[PDB]
């Protein structure tokens, strides 16, 4: 707010418009970055209220309808670990996608891969029982279906325990 | 990577200072609900499909490929047998046709 | 207004239900990628002094 300074600044031409154009250019692509990572679903897919997935327990990755933004348990654990203005010219512009909408994106991406599998990324979302989804994903790595079906209860317990340890390794390890 | 759906093939087209790819993809459509089972019980043995899923039109059980509805009768050639019929949960009782018995008689 | 993230959809999931396509559509979609920009050069001495 110094007029004798701002008049002198015009003598340098168009540095000020270049700098603002560059910062606006890298502020728009910060929203493009989030859009191309999360906005990959045509529709908001939902999880069945009754959660019978053959023994698999996605309680710590699925949303909780009591928590802020209905964040999942691991998502809430993640938002409490990172938490560690305007004076003269500096102005932080808010992100276009609020954390609630990014959480809805990750809930839809996660509820479509549980119910429909990998089909909702290639067309119409086709439902399939989760145990049978695991069987065909076992086929993908070279193991036959019967290895999943005859060890289903062991496999579900291992998966649930592994999710539980992700929760612990995040809740404690700084 | 190359377009939405299952990639079939792509065609390049030159552009002033870039390239335009024409991604030809396969998009499934016109789906139908069905009933499935992990495996078929026959003679105290469990039968799993070699390549496909077990589906039923409400009355009869079929073996179809997983991306296109082409039901076929459950024979011992498009299934394989592994284990007894009490460990897989979701087994359904049904007949597995054999292409050797009819000729023998 | 507040953005709608998309149309709500619930997949009819159950422990013994599948959906299998009966037809298909062959779709062709474009994707444009820049590969090069204009080969320019400036004479530092001529630009500055002239």
């Amino acid at each position: 707010d110094s007029t004798e300074c701002s008049n002198l600044l015009l003598q340098y031409g168009s540095f000020c418009t270049q700098l603002n154009r560059a910062l606006t250019g890298i502020a728009v692509e910060q929203d493009k970055n989030t859009q191309e990572v999360f906005a990959q679903v045509k529709q908001i897919y939902k999880t069945p209220p009754i959660k019978d997935f053959g023994g698999f327990n996605f309680s710590q990755i699925l949303p909780d309808p009591s928590k802020p933004s209905k964040r999942s348990f691991i998502e809430d654990l993640l938002f409490n670990k990172v938490t560690l203005q305007k004076f003269n010219g500096l102005t932080v512009l808010p992100p276009l996608l609020t954390d609630e909408m990014i959480a809805q994106y990750t809930s839809a991406l996660l509820a479509g891969t549980i119910t429909s599998g990998w089909t909702f990324g290639a067309g119409p979302a086709l439902q399939i029982p989760f145990p049978m989804q695991m069987a065909y994903r076992f086929n993908g790595i070279g193991v036959t279906q019967n290895v999943l079906y005859e060890n289903q209860k062991l496999i579900a317990n291992q998966f649930n325990s592994a999710i539980g340890k992700i929760q612990d390794s995040l809740s404690s390890t700084p | 990577f190359c377009g939405k759906g299952y990639h079939l093939m792509s065609f390049p087209q030159s552009a002033p200072h870039g390239v335009v790819f024409l991604h030809v993809t396969y998009v499934p459509a016109q789906e139908k609900n069905f009933t499935t089972a992990p495996a078929i019980c026959h003679d105290g043995k469990a039968h799993f499909p070699r390549e496909g899923v077990f589906v039923s039109n409400g009355t009869h059980w079929f073996v179809t490929q997983r991306n296109f509805y082409e039901p076929q009768i459950i024979t011992t050639d498009n299934t394989f047998v592994s284990g007894n019929c009490d460990v897989v949960i979701g087994i359904v009782n049904n007949t597995v046709y054999d292409p050797l018995q009819p000729e023998l008689d | 207004y507040t953005m709608s993230l998309g149309a709500e959809n619930s997949v009819a999931y159950s422990n013994n239900s599948i959906a299998i396509p009966t037809n298909f559509t062959i779709s062709v979609t474009t994707e444009i990628l820049p590969v090069s920009m204009t080969k320019t050069s400036v004479d530092c001495t001529m630009y500055i002094c002239g």
